[PDB]
């Protein structure tokens, strides 16, 4: 909690450093509920991790194949070899039941905590759980923990943030710009006065609609202007 | 306390935290009255029900008539359905009426006298119709599966859930009656519109919710 | 303590888990009366029995008459019995045994007795469970196998949903719509014959027609619920 958000602003008495990346910013006040502040660090995590492999993701993406745009790759004409037109509502029954699963348990988990840590069909093997949201065991293999856990998950909070800002930015580039993060980095080196936010945000090169295997999905963009 | 239709403004003295949906508001004072608001408290009830089944009927037509399969408008099934069917309209009406007016009168008469419908008069039924609270009636005619009955705290979730759904219903109601008097269509045609344009389809954009353009 | 629907939840404080099948579902409290939980017992029993049945009874006919879909298995038999005399020895046989269990399910003690041969009747029993001459070589403890009884009971009720829903969406049996899933399994789901998106809706039209003949009349042969298919 030490060294905040802002020279002359006090934190607020339930923000008191005893979570990870607490500089007392609140500015809404959505953590004065403490069941409220649990979820929304749960939910936090969650973001931060899922934007953490994001931003990986895309970056990894774009330096493999270039050839492809994030913003188009799950398209499935754009998909590789093994899976290129592959039935999507197939691929999203996969999804939709691998990830009920893992998100039920991760929700009851929240509800009643270090209730699904035993694996339900080898009931021999339990998950450790030191904080809600840090599973461990199996989650941590390498067994980076049982040292500094705290500054490691200051490390990853932080990173976290940083990867949700960042994947926004990457979202409202391709948007814009319509290109990807490295793209617009070396346009915008290429002409870094004629080349950035200026002159291409008011201007989205999302689609009004994109046909995929028959359904239309409406693909709206974050901001209006210039389709 | 207790949450408020007008944040900030205190409930007035008759609505108690008691009934359920019981959010403070009667800037009328219309129920202040004990016996008015057992009274209007039913009138609630009943509107929602009949409002809540109305919703639903209106809702699945409408989704058969705009998937495809043979179904009117709403505005439209009563007609069709007294045409196709060789129906006559009067005898409907006062079979109706006769059948409503035998359960209504029961109701009326279980409001007036809380202890009555449950002599044994009608057919022998005495416990079906003796009546739970004002406006839940309950038994194993009304309440077949017993939720009224075991759990008390899901009783009464289960009876704001229904206020609360009920009054949902007849804004949605009243809903259906405006968008059919402006955009003279459907309702889930009215929501395809909106969903296809959000903007430039709204009531902003019939020329008859808003006179001035 | 006991096995739960979910594995970190509390049951409702009227599931104590004493009845075969107890994992602590009843989210919506229909079974807090415990009046209503007798009923609703003896309702998933003979469910489960209908259903399991019914669904052996599909799978083997579908094994040894795979000319017949099973759908349209009542208009395909040509009885010598005609409709009718058959509708009618079901309904008086059905009709007696179903109200002489009605009779044990409202007052248990009643009817354990043979109403011809007054020698024989049923010991005893728990309702839902009668028991003497409908149970013999009882294989193992009798807990154990209601419980396998429920278990596979419940299986066989989504598995009997399961085959009206694919006979109506893929119109073919429950072997045949297993091959087709088998032969194609990212493009047969029901995932993969629909989707609604806001803005449009792509439902998969019933391989059922919407009536048939029998014999002089026009049986109404609709599809579930059609329109709130996805
Ligand atoms: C900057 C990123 C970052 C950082 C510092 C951490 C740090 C941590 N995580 Mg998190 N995590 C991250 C990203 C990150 N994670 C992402 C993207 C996911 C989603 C796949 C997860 C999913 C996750 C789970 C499910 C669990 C952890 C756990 C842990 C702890 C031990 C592992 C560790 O130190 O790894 C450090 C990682 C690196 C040094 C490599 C980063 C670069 C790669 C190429 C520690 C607090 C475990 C824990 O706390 O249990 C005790 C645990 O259960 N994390
Ligand atoms: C309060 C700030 C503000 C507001 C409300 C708007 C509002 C708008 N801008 Mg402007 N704009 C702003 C600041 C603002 N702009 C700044 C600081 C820059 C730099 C731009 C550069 C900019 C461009 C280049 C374009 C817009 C456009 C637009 C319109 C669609 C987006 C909308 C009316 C678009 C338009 O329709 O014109 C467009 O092409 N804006
Ligand atoms: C006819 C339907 C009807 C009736 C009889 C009631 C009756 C009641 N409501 Mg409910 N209510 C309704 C519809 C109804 N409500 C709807 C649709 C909503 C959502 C907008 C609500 C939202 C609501 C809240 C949030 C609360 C109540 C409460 C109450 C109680 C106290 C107020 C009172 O005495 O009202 C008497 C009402 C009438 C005599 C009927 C009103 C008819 C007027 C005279 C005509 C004007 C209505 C309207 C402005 C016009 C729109 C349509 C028009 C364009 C044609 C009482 C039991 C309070 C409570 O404690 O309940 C337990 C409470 O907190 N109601
Ligand atoms: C959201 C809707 C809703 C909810 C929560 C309730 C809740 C309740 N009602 Mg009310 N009721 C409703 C709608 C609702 N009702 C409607 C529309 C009618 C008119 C038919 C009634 C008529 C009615 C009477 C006459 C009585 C009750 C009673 C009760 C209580 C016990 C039953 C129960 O637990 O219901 C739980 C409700 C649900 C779990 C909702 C089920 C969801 C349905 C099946 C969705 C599908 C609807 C379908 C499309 C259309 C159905 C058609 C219909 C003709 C069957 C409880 C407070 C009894 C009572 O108070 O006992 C003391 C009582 O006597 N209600
Ligand atoms: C149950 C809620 C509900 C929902 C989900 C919708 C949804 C929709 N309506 Mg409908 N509508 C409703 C209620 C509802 N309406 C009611 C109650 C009325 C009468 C005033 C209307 C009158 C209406 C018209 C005339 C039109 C729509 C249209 C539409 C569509 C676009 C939205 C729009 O134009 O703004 C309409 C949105 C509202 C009117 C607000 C929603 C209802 C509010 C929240 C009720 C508040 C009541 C309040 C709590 C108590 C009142 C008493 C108080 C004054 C003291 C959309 C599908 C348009 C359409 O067809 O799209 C193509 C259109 O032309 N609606
Ligand atoms: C009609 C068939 C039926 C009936 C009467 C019951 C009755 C019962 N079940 Mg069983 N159950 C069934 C089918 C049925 N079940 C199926 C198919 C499954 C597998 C999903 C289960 C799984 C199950 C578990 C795991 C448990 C129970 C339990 C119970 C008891 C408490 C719940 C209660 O009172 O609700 C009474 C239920 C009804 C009145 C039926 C509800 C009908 C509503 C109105 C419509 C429901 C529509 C449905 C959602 C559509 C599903 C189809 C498809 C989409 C899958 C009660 C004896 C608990 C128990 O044993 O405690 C003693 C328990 O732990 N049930
Ligand atoms: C849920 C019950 C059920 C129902 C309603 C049906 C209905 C049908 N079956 Mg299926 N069947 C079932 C279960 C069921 N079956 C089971 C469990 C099996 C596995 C043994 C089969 C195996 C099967 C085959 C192999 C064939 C059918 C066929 C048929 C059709 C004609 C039957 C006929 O001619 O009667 C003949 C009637 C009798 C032989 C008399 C009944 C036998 C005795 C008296 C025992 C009955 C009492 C006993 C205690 C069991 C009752 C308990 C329980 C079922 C409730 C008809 C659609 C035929 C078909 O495809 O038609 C096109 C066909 O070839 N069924
Ligand atoms: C005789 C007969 C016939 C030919 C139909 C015909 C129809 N019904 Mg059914 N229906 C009937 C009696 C009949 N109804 C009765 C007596 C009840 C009670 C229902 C309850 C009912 C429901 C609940 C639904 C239908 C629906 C439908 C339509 C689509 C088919 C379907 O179920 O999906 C179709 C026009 C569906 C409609 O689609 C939205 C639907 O959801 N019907
Ligand atoms: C989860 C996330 C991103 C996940 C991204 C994923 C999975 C990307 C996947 C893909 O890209 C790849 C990999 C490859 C592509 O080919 C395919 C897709 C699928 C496209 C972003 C979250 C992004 C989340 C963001 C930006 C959240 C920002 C929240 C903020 C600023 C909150 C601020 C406050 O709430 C506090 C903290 C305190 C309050 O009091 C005050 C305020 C100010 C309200
Ligand atoms: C909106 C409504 C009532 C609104 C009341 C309000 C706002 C009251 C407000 C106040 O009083 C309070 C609360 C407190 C006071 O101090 C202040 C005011 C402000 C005075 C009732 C609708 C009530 C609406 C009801 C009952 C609707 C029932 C609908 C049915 C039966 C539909 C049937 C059909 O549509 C189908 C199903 C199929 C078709 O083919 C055939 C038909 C017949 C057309």
């Amino acid at each position: 909690d030490r060294k905040l958000w802002a020279p002359g602003v006090v934190a607020p008495e339930y923000l008191k450093g005893d979570l990870a990346g607490d500089y007392g910013w609140d500015p809404l006040g959505l953590g004065a509920d403490p069941t409220a502040l649990k979820w929304y660090r749960q939910s936090e995590l969650q973001h931060a991790r899922w934007a953490m492999l994001g931003v990986a993701g895309v970056l990894v993406q774009e330096i493999v194949k270039p050839d492809v745009y994030f913003y188009e790759a799950g398209l499935p004409q754009n998909l590789p070899e093994p899976f290129t037109n592959i039935n999507m509502g197939g691929l999203l029954a996969w999804e939709f039941i691998l990830m009920h699963w893992v998100e039920v348990r991760r929700w009851q988990d929240y509800k009643n905590f270090g209730s699904v840590n035993e694996d339900p069909i080898f009931k021999g093997n339990k998950v450790p759980n030191p904080e809600m949201g840090y599973p461990g065991g199996i989650f941590d293999p390498f067994g980076f923990s049982k040292g500094n856990l705290k500054e490691l998950q200051t490390k990853e909070i932080k990173n976290g943030r940083l990867a949700m800002i960042a994947y926004m930015a990457f979202i409202l580039q391709a948007q814009a710009t319509g290109k990807g993060p490295l793209a617009a980095l070396s346009a915008h080196l290429s002409n870094p006065f004629g080349n950035n936010i200026l002159k291409n945000i008011g201007t989205c090169t999302v689609p009004h609609s994109v046909d995929v295997q028959g359904l239309t999905i409406p693909l709206t963009c974050l901001w209006p202007g210039s389709q | 306390v207790r949450p408020v239709w007008f944040p900030g403004n205190p409930p007035p003295a008759h609505l108690d935290g008691s009934l359920a949906g019981d959010y403070g508001f009667d800037p009328l004072f219309l129920g202040q009255e004990p016996q008015t608001l057992k009274w209007y408290v039913q009138a609630e009830l009943v509107h929602g029900r009949f409002a809540m089944l109305g919703a639903a009927g209106i809702i699945l037509t409408s989704i058969g008539a705009k998937v495809g399969l043979g179904f009117p408008e709403w505005y439209d099934a009563g007609k069709v359905v007294v045409e196709k069917n060789n129906i006559d309209f009067p005898t409907l009406m006062v079979i109706q009426f006769y059948l409503m007016g035998w359960a209504e009168t029961k109701r009326w008469y279980d409001f007036k006298n809380p202890g009555s419908q449950a002599d044994g008069s009608f057919l022998g039924f005495t416990e079906e119709f003796k009546g739970l609270e004002n406006g839940y009636p309950g038994g194993r005619f009304f309440d077949p599966m017993g939720l009224s009955r075991g759990d008390a705290a899901k009783y009464q979730e289960y009876k704001q859930k229904e206020v609360k759904n009920g009054r949902l219903a007849m804004i949605a109601c009243l809903g259906f009656a405006a968008q059919y008097a402006a955009t003279g269509k459907g309702p889930l045609d009215n929501l395809a519109d909106h969903l296809a344009d959000p903007n430039h389809v709204n009531f902003a954009t019939n020329g008859v919710s808003i006179p001035i353009a | 303590s006991r096995p739960l629907w979910l594995p970190g939840s509390t049951p409702p404080a009227h599931l104590k888990g004493d009845l075969p099948g107890d994992f602590g579902f009843d989210p919506l409290g229909l079974g807090a009366n415990a009046e209503s939980l007798k009923w609703f017992k003896e309702s998933e029993l003979v469910h489960s029995r209908w259903a399991m049945a019914a669904v052996a009874g599909i799978l083997v006919q579908e094994i040894v008459r795979p000319d017949v879909f099973w759908y349209n298995a009542g208009k395909e038999v040509e009885s010598p019995l005609g409709p009718l005399g058959l509708l009618a020895v079901e309904f008086f046989l059905m009709h007696w045994v179903e109200v002489r269990r009605w009779q044990d399910l409202r007052k248990p003690g009643s009817v354990d007795q043979d109403p011809i041969f007054s020698q024989y009747k049923l010991p005893p029993h728990e309702v839902g469970y009668p028991g003497g001459v409908f149970a013999p070589f009882i294989p193992g403890d009798l807990a154990e196998l209601k419980v396998k009884e429920i278990k596979n009971g419940r299986l066989a009720m989504l598995a009997f949903v399961g085959f009206v829903m694919a006979a109506q969406v893929t119109g073919k049996g429950p072997i045949a719509a297993l091959q087709e899933h088998l032969a194609d399994p990212w493009g047969t789901t029901i995932f993969s014959k629909a989707a609604v998106v806001p803005g449009q809706a792509v439902a998969p039209p019933c391989k059922i027609p919407a009536s048939v003949s029998y014999k002089g009349i026009e049986i109404p042969t609709p599809c579930f619920l059609q329109g709130l298919w996805p």
